[PDB]
């Protein structure tokens, strides 16, 4: 995260750390006891799929307080239209081998309905984006979870302003284009929460852009109402042997 | 009412139904309250609440 602040212990409560054989790979979003959203494209060059780790209730990585909780990825689930490398489609559906405990610290986000989420949550103009991520561009990622409110922008306005891939209607743009404020490497796969009348839900995730904070453009970040079907089908279903499922969509 | 403009009045979900009719819902982990909009917590740890603000 460039630009932001730390996100104060606790008040980020579903932010998922993902580690690959205890090194930082991605983010990710808690949305019920055993499931987490993240990016697809956090996978593209995963070789032993069986050493990756979700922590809950983590803040400063330097230390240990207690309220981390750590589990195993059982499953990593990945729509049929993702192509590893590329851009669209960026969202995995994660199942933990042993639920988290909610507790203060460790709270999961909302999964809205698909409706609401368009026709309600879609224009709330600023949400909030976190991760252990780069703090600059080039620079080094942070050691507490930092969190930064980033404003949405309709698909229209984005190209007319930014000055690539395309924008899909799979994604959708936020932040800044003076180059102060963005998610970064580091931060992909991390929730972009959206609050309404006092409950918080998810409405993005952490996907990609030209760099970071790169001056003439803005984040880009999954557009998660068009995948609340495909996800709340993939939680009925039953675990299938071997880590990752690649499943249709829609 | 029409869940499309002011979200229905209904402070989480909301259905269309056929006439002016309209249903409120609310997340797992939530109940409806008899105003037939807003919702109020039935666990400890609801989705989208931050506890140690509510705590305060
Ligand atoms: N890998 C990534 C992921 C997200 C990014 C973003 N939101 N802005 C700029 C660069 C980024 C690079
Ligand atoms: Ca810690
Ligand atoms: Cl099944
Ligand atoms: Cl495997
Ligand atoms: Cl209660």
């Amino acid at each position: 995260i460039v630009g932001g602040k730390v996100c104060p212990k606790g008040e980020c409560p579903w932010q998922v750390l993902l580690l690959v054989n205890g090194a930082q790979l991605c983010g990710g979003t808690l949305i019920n006891t055993i499931w987490v959203v993240s990016a697809a494209h956090c996978f593209d060059k995963i070789k032993n799929w069986r050493n990756l780790i979700a922590v809950l209730g983590e803040h400063d990585l330097s230390e240990h307080d207690g309220d981390e909780q750590s589990r195993r990825v059982a499953q990593v689930i990945i729509p049929s239209t993702y192509v590893p490398g590329t851009t669209n489609h960026d969202i995995a559906l994660l199942r933990l081998h042993q639920p988290v405990v909610l507790t203060d610290h460790v709270v999961p986000l909302c999964l809205p309905e698909r409706t609401f989420s368009e026709r309600t949550l879609a224009f709330v103009r600023f949400s909030l984006v976190s991760g252990w991520g780069q703090l600059l561009d080039r620079g080094a990622t942070a050691l507490e979870l930092m969190v930064l409110n980033v404003p949405r922008l309709m698909t229209q306005d984005c190209l007319q302003q930014s000055r690539s891939p395309n924008i899909t209607e799979y994604m959708f743009c936020a932040g800044y284009s003076d180059g102060s404020k963005d998610s970064c490497k580091g931060d992909s796969g991390g929730p972009h929460a959206t609050h309404y009348r006092g409950t918080w839900y998810l409405t993005g995730i952490v996907s990609w852009g030209q760099g970071c904070a790169t001056v003439g453009h803005f984040g880009v970040y999954t557009r998660v109402s068009q995948y609340i079907e495909w996800l709340q089908k993939l939680m009925r279903s039953e675990p299938r042997p071997g880590v990752l499922l690649r499943a249709p969509f829609p | 009412l029409i869940c499309v403009n002011e979200n229905g009045g209904c402070e989480q979900y909301c259905s269309d139904h056929t006439g002016t009719k309209r249903s409120c819902r609310c997340h797992e982990g939530y109940s409806l309250l008899a105003d037939g909009v807003s919702c109020t917590p039935t666990v400890e740890y609801p989705c989208g609440k931050i506890p140690i603000l509510e705590k305060r």
